[PDB]
């Protein structure tokens, strides 16, 4: 029993393609922070964008910075993302941190819950 | 046969924490046994099982509850059962281990952590320090909600870190210090949720040391300074006890009462 996390969206993409993700939380309150992962299969979880309960400020990860954009709603969260690469090719992942300084967290260590997960491929 | 204090974070008022706080000091310490102002815990030594422990019963607007274990002597935590399971921490000793053995008794699971519940301890397992880790009544709310899932499985370990490390801060250092508890009493009043700052932190370093400074002290004035940190960072000197009174509720018994 906990949280219980949840994320649609996940498919196929030509790479250059784009791609939108969503997820719902399921008795959940404070927050702080939600952000998404994405795993390679046998690699970690790379940190991917976040954002930040409370004020809404938008943080991205390297690679990914300028093609994917993060939102907040209510409940519910969104990541899209445009102009797939290949390379982008992996599992992605919903969090619900509830404790660290909103800014300060994004390692998988950081998030509490996870969602289960949803997969993006490519050219 | 330990004394319990039920709270809810359901809908807590400013009014309905200091009423918390206000309250478990009391089934805390001996009532009158204080150095130059300020109250002294029941002395480890001479304590009777019996009396050794208090229990804290912690609800949810999320409806779900987990009861704490606190060491008189300490203030501290030792452990908690959600429902039918209970965990504690390591032990530091022989002694401590057996006094365990009394908390929850009719419990099915009893576990028992390798590790410390030491700050550095936690901070290590939580992953992160004390200052980016968010204190305040939604966060406690998310807290008790994850001690029970842990019982459970559903969280995993650093989760679980960062929610010791935010109760027993809440309760133990809230207890420790009014400075603490009316930190947390604005930090409900105007409904923040954020971090310690560095004044707070310093404070539940020191409380051992400032327990001994004090009992110590000559008639309140301290053998030695002791550094703290302002909310700003900036660092002084404590030389005497006067000004610490405003602070701190509770010290760990150190040394027998002066003539």
């Amino acid at each position: 029993m906990q949280v219980q996390l949840v994320e649609s969206g996940g498919g196929l993409v030509q790479a250059g393609g784009s791609l939108r993700l969503s997820c719902a939380a399921s008795r959940t309150f404070s927050r702080s922070s939600m952000g998404w992962f994405r795993q390679a299969p046998g690699k970690e979880r790379e940190f991917v964008a976040s954002i930040v309960w409370a004020d809404g400020t938008t943080l991205y990860g390297d690679s990914v910075k300028g093609r994917f954009t993060v939102s907040r709603d209510n409940n519910m969260v969104y990541l899209q993302m445009n102009n797939l690469k290949p390379e982008d090719t992996a599992l992605y992942y919903c969090a619900d941190n509830k404790f660290v300084r909103g800014l300060v967290a994004v390692r998988a260590i950081d998030y509490d819950y996870w969602g289960q997960g949803t997969q993006v491929t490519v050219s | 046969q330990y004394p319990i204090i039920n709270f809810t974070t359901a809908g807590a008022t400013v009014q309905s924490y200091t009423n918390f706080i206000r309250a478990v000091r009391g089934r805390l310490t001996t009532g009158a046994d204080v150095r130059h102002e300020i109250p002294v815990l029941p002395n480890r030594v001479g304590l009777p099982i019996n009396q050794r422990f208090i229990l804290v019963e912690l609800s949810n607007h999320a409806e779900l509850s987990v009861t704490l274990a606190l060491d008189v002597t300490n203030a501290y935590v030792v452990g908690y059962r959600a429902g039918n399971s209970a965990y504690f921490f390591h032990p530091d000793n022989q002694e401590d281990a057996e006094a365990i053995t009394h908390l929850f008794t009719d419990v099915q699971n009893r576990y028992t952590f390798a590790f410390g519940g030491n700050y550095d301890r936690l901070e290590q397992l939580a992953g992160n320090l004390r200052e980016n880790i968010e204190l305040g009544n939604g966060p406690l709310e998310e807290a008790i909600s994850a001690l029970y899932y842990y019982s459970t499985g559903g969280t995993q370990l650093p989760t679980l870190a960062r929610s010791f490390i935010i109760c027993i801060q809440m309760i133990s250092e809230a207890a420790r210090f009014q400075y603490i508890e009316g930190e947390m009493r604005t930090r409900i009043r105007y409904n923040r949720r954020s971090a310690p700052d560095p004044s707070v932190i310093t404070l539940e370093n020191s409380w051992g040391r400032l327990s001994t400074a004090i009992q110590e002290s000559n008639q309140g004035a301290f053998a030695s300074p002791i550094q703290l940190q302002r909310r700003n960072g900036s660092k002084f000197s404590v030389y005497d006890v006067s000004i610490l009174i405003p602070i701190i509720a509770l010290m760990v018994y150190r040394c027998a009462p002066p003539p």
